[PDB]
RNA sequence: GGGUAGGUGGUAAGAACCUCAGAUCCGGAGAUUUCCGAAUGGAGCAAUCCGGUAGUUGGAAACAGCUAUCAUUAAUUGAUGAAUAAAUAGUCAAUUAAAGCAAUACGUGGUGAAGUGAAACAUCUCAGUAGCCACAGGAAAAGAAAACGAAUGUGAUUCCGUGUGUAGUGGCGAGCGAAAGCGGAACAGGCCAAACUUAUCAUUAGAUAGGGGUUGUAGGGCUUGCAAUGUGGACUUGAAAA
RNA sequence: CCUGAGUAGCUCGGAAAACGUUAUUUUGAGUGAAUCUGCCCAGACCAUUGGGUAAGCCUAAAUACUAAUUAGUGACCGAUA
RNA sequence: GGAGAUGGGGAGCUGUAGCGAAAGCGAGUUUUAAAAGAGCGUUUGUUUGUUAUUAUAGACCCGAAACGGGUUGAGCUAGUCAUGAGCAGGUUGAAGGUUGAGUAACAUCAACUGGAGGACCGAACCGACUCUCGUUGAAACGAUAGCGGAUGACUUGUGAUU
RNA sequence: UGGACCUAAGCUGAGGCUGAAAAGCGUAGGCGAUGGACAACAGGUUAAUAUUCCUGUACUUACAGUUAGACUGAUGGAGUG
RNA sequence: GGACUGUUUAACUAAAACACAACUCUAUGCCAAACCGUAAGGUGAUGUAUAUGGGGUGACACCUGCCCAGUGCUGGAAGGU
RNA sequence: AUCAGGACAUUAUCAUGUAGAGAAUAGGUAGGAGCAAUCGAUGCAAGUUCGCUAGGACUUGUUGAUGCGAAAGGUGGAAUACUACCCUUGGUUGUGUGCUGUUCUAAUUGGUAACUGUUAUCCAGUUUCAAGACAGUGUUAGGUGGGCAGUUUGACUGGGG
RNA sequence: AAGGGUGCUUGACUGUGAGACAUACAGGUCGAACAGGUGAGAAAUCAGGUCAUAGUGAUCCGGUGGUCCAGUAUGGAAUGG
């Protein structure tokens, strides 16, 4: 589906309330970007990562 | 993910310390150049050593560089085009020269090389910018046909 | 093995049978088990066709009989291996897995309606109802205090009554329903990474395999001693017995 | 020397909790502490006081049900059932 | 424990003093300055069996168009797609081109080719425009008699989709 | 009339892409006649069918050997169809 | 009355309805504009403004008067919000 | 990332203030009756700035011991220098910032073109090209939005409305 | 006279309240009499709005002042009654 590549995170599906409070079925997708990574044995083509996902990768020097 | 320079110095001179601000990516994680290293050393009991680590590679970086340098000043570039009965018809690009330092024993990678492509026959020579005191010229030759 | 004198499933009296040199039947243990069918060589319109290979045989050969092999995916391994020199990707080869079906019963997770009521209805209610999907199990989940809680209170968790319709929550409307404690069934706590150190990674590994270690009646790593000769398991197969 | 970090809290909406979002746990987006004199809890919050040591994992035990096999049973109906 | 009464297990519930929302007080409480007044008080039992009523569970029962979720559905039929077949028979003789006159060249006219037309009549075929008949018919849509289209936006078959 | 010979609309779909889940899309690929290619006619028989049984007359595509002759030649390219 | 060849409410009804060539207007310069979905992906379109979508009318002859007060649509950047 | 200008602000920087009078160019808190002197006068051109339309804080080319009418002389509701505090306006070294216009790609987009996988309209990797901090995407919160969802549309009525 | 004007002022009080009124309820009507402390007038006694019968909508919810009130381990605060 709509998830990143690299982990595993579903989409949000729940309730959303109006000015009246209205129950309506809403839903919140994952911040996910395309991000080119680079690591030993291949796997260095373009993939999902979340933004949540790409901090940790960012200062633990994922590439 | 550091504060502090990888031996590539950036825009209008910035001393090597721990000065780089860190946006994230805007050109410090944009350079591949830099450093991935954790962070409780390098704040000052490992400045000693990231500075001995810094004089091992401006040595190696110009031995290499004065290395390359003789072995293009001896070893011109050659390669051919078709042309237009006089005019050149073919196109050269720089991946025809990376291919070929490539196979010629000595790798040259994608971040140094910021001229725009070549168009034209006959012998050429460009000062390419590989380094910022002890860049190369290269020398090369198409064969009109 | 028990195991006997008639038996050969039923519309079939029969006919033809055999039989106490121990059948049949019954219970185990196997073998057999056409084809389809997750279906697995390709397809197919289900029980069908066309097939590839490695051999065997008749034949001069085609051809035709007899066998077994021939899906995809994931992991591991080896080799070839373009853009791109190299390496990859990819390709080929070999090994291992579930792959599927079903008990309308559960359990877990995810997704996710309605009408009913408020004699109206949108907040709400039924309701995370039904339903849909995935998973494994015969039980599952939950489970070891960042627990409760306001007392010199207890010391994994789960389930049953009580507490109790309490304190409360809700266009404070309909409605909704505790939290401890008690009486109880049952009641085991353990295992990791880190500092610290040893051997192995061109030993820059920041990883691999070891000693150690599971923390608040604080404890461990550290320097430095005396001891202790064991017990129970969340636990190995051998042997016998019941 | 050490005690589980893009971690907790926090902001914008939520969900689970008697619970309609309120202490308590969690996240779709952002955020960025602590080092044992620590840190968390004690239905906002502080001081005081008391309790506790997570952010890694596992755990049969009581409990729900018999599609199905065996032996027995029914103040269960007796072929418009 | 014959899944039995029962025995054990006193956890809790009623009444035993109440007043109120309460700090608390107490045969008094609260309202009040009140010892003023007023209110509530001033113990009058518990557990079962039973009947009836009431409350929720479908709750005397039958009844709808309802609503939501899932599922089969293009062979009826609508449209489309690829691909065959067919249109009898009879009519008309366009445009265009040719020749000649003609005109400076054109144009125009007379004769010829020519068979074209969402041109005509009219079987097959397609659809159904009308009267009668039938309306528990032979038929859950028909029958005689006529009707229109009937060479094109013509009909239809095959297989496929939405 | 067909298949082992070939496709049109179409169908499925390794990969791969998208999508809460199931799943949807789609490539090489493989199927898919209503068509194309493709070699049989006359007569006779049976209660019953028949260019399939028989009689006469035929032909084709195949395999091997043999004779004779020649340089042949695709999983590719062109014409054809 | 409508231009007609025609589409028709199977199984009550064929037109003064629709349709049509045509006329008029708006929007659209390539990941066109639009549309399906959610998304991949797909038509438009393996198209390029003499074209397409949408709106309105409906051979042909001749005309289509006024008004932007209100609504819409576009432009607008000063000022209030 | 970068380039430039403007701003919203200010450290520091000096200038900057006339009702009538006071013989004068007076904004409010003060010790206060002396002090300016190579922290080199007066006179000579006047300027940075103020500009009221009259001059001022400072000064250089010159200058060499002059004095200060603004201590003291006296004045006004506010009275003088040396100096501690603070108001209006103009600049103003300096930074924090976003905003207006931009330059570049290396993030990123592509249904630009090419090579290989693969002898494949897809797809994978690579290169190229056009863009390029934008678009798209995620969230939050606006504006618009009968396309759609859910509902509502009272009662008496000497038939109904 | 319940009217006219004159004078003191402001009972157009606080806490109530037996007893009655007429009625499903919500309610609504008068009111003896007492306590405090008042105004009037010497006192008498009157004054619990007018000569009376019309001259308003509960219950939430949210808000203001004060409160002998509570204060999630303690204090406050907060949050409340």
């Amino acid at each position: 589906a709509k998830k990143d590549q690299l982990t595993l995170r579903g989409p949000l599906y729940g309730n959303n309330r109006s000015h009246s409070k209205t129950i309506t079925r809403r839903k919140w997708n994952v911040n996910l970007q395309p991000c080119k990574v680079k690591t030993a044995d291949g796997k260095t083509t373009r993939i999902l990562v979340s933004t949540r996902t790409l901090r940790t990768l960012k200062k633990h020097n994922r590439l | 993910m550091k504060v502090i320079l990888k031996q590539d110095v950036s825009n209008l001179g910035k001393r090597f310390d721990v000065v780089d601000v860190k946006d994230g990516y805007a050109i410090h994680f944009l350079f591949p150049k830099k450093l991935a290293a954790p962070l409780t050393k390098k704040s000052l009991q490992d400045r000693d050593l990231f500075l001995k680590k810094q004089q091992e590679h401006y040595e190696i970086n110009k031995a290499l560089s004065h290395k390359l340098k003789e072995v293009i000043e001896q070893t011109e570039l050659h390669f051919s085009l078709k042309e237009h009965n006089g005019r050149p018809y073919g196109s050269i690009i720089t991946k025809q020269i990376i291919n070929q330092a490539h196979t010629k024993g000595m790798a040259l990678q994608k971040f140094m090389f910021k001229d725009n492509v070549r168009l034209g026959f006959g012998d050429h020579e460009i000062t390419l910018h590989i380094f910022e005191d002890t860049t190369a010229v290269l020398k090369v030759k198409v064969t009109p046909d």
